[PDB]
């Protein structure tokens, strides 16, 4: 019982999703009843009769339980809910209120609600002939349409590393005592010269020299978090198209020894194929939170830029070293998402939704006004997980290769801030 | 459907002319397919280009572009190799609206062909004549 | 030859569709002939335009331009009169060199038609599909 | 033809070496296909790149570029993960003229291979020796 149906152990007691079961589930046979008993409110045969009788039917439907778990990739999208559904000739609950007036004494009104029946619906189809070609066409325009945002963020992240190479000189200046180099960097920041000349402490001069520098980095990390999530949504490429279609059905006998009912229902046969793009080796080691969360990143960034601190009498030198150490740790965590990223998971989900249809009333050939409304309960949901493409055309490695070494140089820089 | 060998009968003023076109692949940059006769020199070989399009922020309309390139070989230039002389350019485009229906398009396809078989265009095309 | 009534059989996906085109005259300014179906409202009526050209100091090449305009009537707009909804644009051009020969041109004319009947373009045109 | 698994026999000084290459897709930007051995780490995996070209206003000649990238894995770096050590670069290009014929090209293809099997290059390649 320690292992749920969607979780798998590991070598280090890591809880990962079982890919053997998550890809292809197990087909479960359904024996229960959904709505076997329906009620009648009305009159028939000029006599008050309210009875309950079962209609035709039968229960054979293969279903699988849904699974919502934590993602298998850091800063990734939720895993696909792979559910297999076998069509059994889906029934729609018939709610039809008909009022007929004919003859001189034959007058009755009854409403048949929740009447299920069986039709002829295509169980399988294929739209890859029109989807796969249109799928590779958006890749050419992706470099022009979204290429501007990609190149813009690459320039904003490189300037952040440059500021990090400059502020290390001011910190170490107090260590060995080279205060001459400190005054050269401070003068290159302010427009004029208003720096304090009164002889203070040795470490207090570092605060005044970095006053505009603290506000600069704060604005960099602020909007970077928003753009970081915007580019993750572009990796999930999903395109599709809907087409019109009509389904004919017959052999309906809901009014026994009174009349028959027919009609037409219009469906929309839709198809869409999604793809996943993430780390090939990323899904090998994960636990139920081991990493630094991002919900507090917006709050913890301003915790050091504000002039008000609670660490003054708490050994600030220890807090400063820990602060930079936590920055490089988070940067290394995000740095593991650009090394080699390739197509890892793929899925094809086909479905047919419901649109507005019309119903024609008739009584043994005579026209009659009938007003009804119906709704859909079950629909086609089969997400077939596979790894393959008819014509694969993608290259994102060199495009993001320039971002990998940037964070690498930063992570190696923080290692020189040890005790 | 799939790029394939495209055989064509009933070609030229005779109509006994036939032509085959092999799939040349698709340039992914412009997103344009290419077809060609199999000749000796590709520069000499007949070319056929088709393309689709999809509406963008720049245009809300579909474009279907078809271009045909049929050079004129000079067999004896006084040199050992033939050379391109004249280059025939045949260009066809299509515009449609996102709400364009099927039969409308289908209606366009046939009628254009019928015109090409109409006695009107032949003088216009072959003999380069206006409408009189 | 002379602008005339141009009957067209074998039209549309069915091929049972037929169309006639009356001569609309020629705009002398651009020097372009016009043809049309006879409908009720000219704005609704199908249009067919052909033109020739002659080389000038600007261009040494002949141009033959053919455009087709097939609007989409909205019968009931909620108003007493129909209205243009979608406008189908079919455009075809031709380029030739002063030394272009007859059969070359003739060769171009047929093959373009054959393509229009080719199973390739129909998916490209009707179903808006690229070459796969 | 289509990118496919490319098996290669008779490899290395032994000639008992074999290699397979899976299609890696095509970068549409540069318009270059990619092939690779299936290894563990893509950075470690062998790479094969081919490309075609078409003449532009910048160049009237066709370019066919083929590059091969075969890194050298350091299994034990003293660390838990292997690391790239040396990167072998094998680059091959081709130039042709719009009038280039088939057999000429075909003639080029084989002879280059024959040289690679020639006893001349092996000392040049394997033992890094000039022509003496």
């Amino acid at each position: 019982p320690k292992l749920p149906r969607g979780l798998r152990f590991g070598a280090d007691n890591e809880i990962l999703n079982d890919f053997q079961e998550l890809w292809f589930p197990d087909l479960f046979i359904e024996s229960s009843d959904t709505h076997p008993w329906y009620t009648l409110k009305g009159r028939v045969l000029n006599a008050h009769l309210d009875d309950r009788l079962p209609n035709v039917g039968g229960r054979q439907v293969r279903r699988t339980p849904h699974r919502v778990t934590v993602p298998i990739a850091s800063s990734g999208l939720r895993p696909v809910t792979t559910v297999q559904y076998d069509p059994a000739a889906l029934s729609f609950l018939l709610n039809a209120r008909v009022d007929w007036d004919f003859g001189n004494g034959d007058s009755a009104n009854l409403v048949i609600n929740d009447f299920l029946f069986r039709t002829f619906a295509p169980k399988e189809f294929d739209f890859s002939n029109s989807l796969v070609p249109r799928y590779t066409q958006a890749f050419s325009a992706f470099n022009a349409k979204y290429g501007t945002m990609i190149g813009e963020g690459l320039e904003t992240i490189k300037y952040l590393g440059l500021l990090l190479r400059r502020l290390r000189e001011g910190y170490r200046a107090v260590k060995r005592g080279d205060l001459r180099a400190l005054r050269r960097v401070i003068q290159s920041y302010h427009n004029g010269k208003w720096k304090p000349a009164t002889a203070g402490n040795l470490w207090l001069e570092f605060r005044y020299g970095l006053m505009p520098l603290f506000y600069d980095i704060r604005d960099v990390m602020l909007d970077w978090q928003n753009r970081h999530d915007k580019i993750q949504r572009l990796l999930r490429f999903s395109v599709g198209h809907g087409e019109d279609y009509v389904v004919e059905f017959d052999n309906l006998y809901p009014a026994v020894a009174y009349f028959k009912l027919k009609g037409e229902i219009t469906l929309e046969r839709r198809h869409r194929h999604g793809i996943s793009y993430a780390n090939r080796e990323g899904y090998a080691v994960f636990d139920n939170g081991s990493l630094r969360p991002v919900s507090d990143w917006k709050e913890l960034a301003t915790a050091f830029i504000n002039p008000h601190e609670v660490a003054w009498e708490l050994t600030p030198y220890s807090f400063v070293v820990d602060w930079f150490l936590n920055v490089g740790d988070i940067l290394a965590q995000q740095g593991q998402l650009y090394h080699n990223i390739d197509i890892v998971d793929g899925f094809d989900r086909r479905d047919i939704r419901l649109k507005s249809f019309t119903i024609k009333g008739e009584r043994n050939g005579r026209p009659v006004n009938v007003s009804a409304s119906l709704s859909a309960v079950d629909l086609f949901y089969s997400r077939l997980h596979t790894s393959n493409l008819p014509f694969a055309t993608l290259d994102l490695d060199t495009t993001f290769s320039s971002f990998k070494h940037v964070l690498d140089s930063i992570f190696l820089l923080t290692q020189r801030v040890k005790r | 459907a799939k790029l394939e060998t495209v055989t064509l009968g009933n070609i030229g003023k005779d109509g006994k002319q036939t032509l085959v076109l092999n799939p040349r692949g698709v340039n992914p940059t412009n997103g344009v397919a290419s077809l060609s006769q199999a000749g000796a020199v590709p520069a000499l070989e007949k070319r056929v280009t088709v393309s689709v399009s999809q509406p963008s922020r720049n245009r809300k309309n579909y474009k279907v572009q078809v271009k045909i390139q049929n050079p004129t070989a000079c067999t004896a230039n006084g040199s050992c190799d033939p050379s391109v002389t004249r280059q025939a350019y045949a260009d066809v485009t299509f515009s449609f609206t996102q709400y364009s229906t099927d039969e409308e398009r289908a209606f366009v396809r046939t009628e254009l062909a019928a015109l090409l078989a109409s006695p009107l265009l032949i003088d216009a095309i072959d003999q380069l004549n206006p409408a009189y």
